[PDB]
């Protein structure tokens, strides 16, 4: 609403707050006026970055900061890992130790390649998918419902 | 803006296949109708001649260049409008 | 999707068939006229299950022919856009893939083929295969495609297919 | 049942019935009656009419939009 | 006007009943026998044969009981006939695939109920 808009169609955004920007894996602001062109050629390629999209991969977002958009999208994904609860650790450092690397991964993934990140995530997934992810999924969804209630 | 949106939507709907004889461009929806298995290639019903497709990149790229610059140059008026909305 | 529906059709019976076996002739003629035909309103009609009713035969003035309106239960097929359907690839080309879906024929444009696919014209049967060689799409194969759109012409229906979505392609 | 029109075949009905039946015979329709040495389809239609065996039903449309389906074998022929 | 992904269909096809390729195969095979019986009658159409070949190749159920079980089972569920036809005709192996293949399927049933239905269908399927 306050921001100019898409690098191409930066005009309707000033008119009304009903129109919302769309986020994509490329972390690029897009909307129907621009999106319609992305389907006629390439069929899912970022205009300036050229990065392909597996599908439409469009989601409604109302944040002017594309880094937050990426960081939130990354956050939401990374929260599926390393999210074991506090009772798992006896030492105070452990409660935020993994959160350090997790926040580094989330932050670094906004700029750096995910090669090492995916490898580490996969190397830990092979271990965490057995029990802690199964248990934390229940506790996370339960506490999420408690947050909603 | 409505005209530009119409021109953008047109840039998305422009036909891709085309006939060099009658200078007619055909949308990809007709591809099954244009492709003749007896010939193994696309042909024009009116001209009974080969129909081309690869040139369809030119209109898509070219139109974007003209339409995009419109918003870039109108910036002073938009700023003056934002400054005069009150 | 395939459907079972009661359809309205009018049989113009020639006077040579009047007299005995009239209705028997209308039944035989109906199957022969409707079975294996297609209409944009209901799609292709595969077979007639039963005939609900034979209306009053109105004699066409001057033509001599008698018009019999018929109500009959038949099975039909019509493809709708934004639908996934099983298909068999008939021909593989660099511009796209031609496939068949029962009575319908579908064309898949190159731009609708996943980026991981690549055309392998040197192969004996022309085919598209993945970079990791895990799946291959060729002629006369089991595939699934998304109907991007449907077309009707010359008493025929033909759809546009896409393989970009997951669970599509070779199955 | 519940028929109000006249039981007699009108001159107009006789004309169209014979013309229509003659046309059907010319188009090689099967013939209802024992014909002997007859070849003119119009002459055959009259024999069928004399015998009241023409296989036609007259849908007499009433002014209120209703109609009465009278079999040719039910009407009294005016000949 | 019409969109299967949105379950939008004309009244002519919305009031109608959907058929599975296993069911159509059985009906076409029956029509075949009905045409094979009383020989010298009209020959079947290429469209019928093409449809028979296609419907047989993709026929997910090869036994009368398997077809009847699938139909009778799905009819009990509070799911639309198009959803049910797509589900039983496409036979998606998982709830995620079913939601991916049928974007309208979401919200009608829980993942456990949806997967349980699919698991039953997968067990009822006839594999060649
Ligand atoms: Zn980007
Ligand atoms: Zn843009
Ligand atoms: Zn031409």
């Amino acid at each position: 609403m306050d921001d100019q808009g898409c690098p191409r169609c930066k005009t309707t955004k000033y008119r009304n707050p009903s129109l919302k920007l769309m986020v994509n894996v490329c972390g690029h602001t897009l909307c129907e006026s621009c999106v319609d062109l992305l389907f006629v050629r390439g069929a899912g390629n970022c205009p300036e970055c050229g990065t392909p999209l597996r599908k439409s991969n469009f989601r409604v977002q109302l944040f002017e900061d594309p880094t937050v958009d990426k960081e939130v999208e990354i956050r939401k994904k990374v929260l599926k890992i390393y999210n074991k609860r506090e009772e798992d650790f006896p030492s105070l450092r452990e409660y935020n130790d993994f959160l350090e690397e997790v926040e580094e991964i989330v932050f670094n993934l906004t700029n750096n390649v995910d090669l090492d990140n995916t490898k580490k995530k996969m190397e830990i997934y092979q271990k965490e998918n057995k029990d802690v992810i199964q248990k934390n999924k229940l506790k996370l969804t339960r506490e999420q419902e408690e947050l909603e209630e | 803006r409505r005209r530009i949106e119409t021109d953008e939507r047109d840039s998305t709907n422009r036909a891709s296949f085309k006939c060099p004889v009658c200078s007619s461009t055909f949308t990809d929806l007709e591809a099954n109708q244009l492709f003749d298995p007896m010939t193994g290639t696309f042909r024009c019903t009116f001209c009974h001649t080969e129909v081309e497709e690869d040139e369809s990149a030119m209109p898509k790229k070219d139109a974007r260049t003209l339409l995009a610059r419109f918003n870039e140059q109108i910036e002073p008026i938009y700023a003056l409008l934002r400054e005069t909305e009150d | 999707m395939f459907y079972h529906i009661s359809l309205e059709h009018e049989i113009l019976l020639h006077p040579r068939y009047f007299g005995p076996n009239l209705l028997n002739t209308v039944k035989q003629k109906l199957f022969t006229e409707v079975e294996g035909t297609c209409t944009g309103k209901y799609g292709f009609v595969i077979a007639v299950t039963t005939i609900d009713n034979i209306g009053a035969g109105v004699i066409q003035p001057g033509r001599g022919f008698v018009l019999y309106p018929v109500k009959y239960k038949a099975i039909v097929f019509r493809p709708f856009k934004g639908e996934v359907v099983d298909a068999v690839v008939t021909q593989v080309n660099k511009v796209g893939l031609f496939t068949e879906i029962g009575p319908m024929s579908c064309f898949i444009s190159r731009h609708s083929i996943p980026s991981e696919m690549e055309f392998d014209p040197n192969s004996n049967p022309p085919c598209y295969k993945t970079m990791d060689e895990d799946i291959v799409i060729q002629q006369d194969d089991e595939i699934r495609l998304k109907i991007v759109g449907t077309r009707v012409d010359k008493n025929d229906i033909f759809a546009i297919g896409s393989l970009m979505d997951d669970y599509l392609g070779l199955v | 049942q519940k028929r109000i029109t006249t039981p007699y075949m009108t001159k107009y009905e006789r004309a169209r019935v014979l013309g229509t039946r003659a046309l059907q015979i010319a188009m090689c329709a099967p013939v209802m009656v024992e014909l002997e040495g007859e070849t003119d389809p119009l002459l055959i239609a009259m024999k069928e009419l004399k015998a009241r065996k023409i296989p036609i039903i007259i849908r007499r449309y009433l002014p209120d939009g209703s109609y009465e389906d009278w079999g040719v074998d039910e009407l009294i022929i005016s000949d | 006007e019409e969109d299967a992904s949105q379950l939008i269909f004309p009244k002519e096809f919305e009031t109608a009943e959907t058929l599975l390729n296993s069911e159509v195969h059985m009906l076409l095979e029956h029509r075949k026998q009905q045409n094979e019986s009383a020989e010298d009658e009209q020959e079947l159409s290429e469209v019928f044969m093409k449809t028979l070949n296609y419907t047989a190749r993709f026929s997910r159920f090869k036994n009368r009981e398997t077809i009847a079980s699938v139909r009778s089972l799905l009819l009990q569920k509070k799911l639309h006939k198009f959803e049910l036809a797509c589900l039983a005709n496409l036979c998606p192996e998982t709830a995620e695939e079913s939601k991916a293949l049928i974007p309208s399927l979401e919200g009608r049933f829980e993942d456990e109920e949806l997967q349980q239905i699919l698991d039953d269908i997968q067990t009822k399927r006839s594999f060649q």
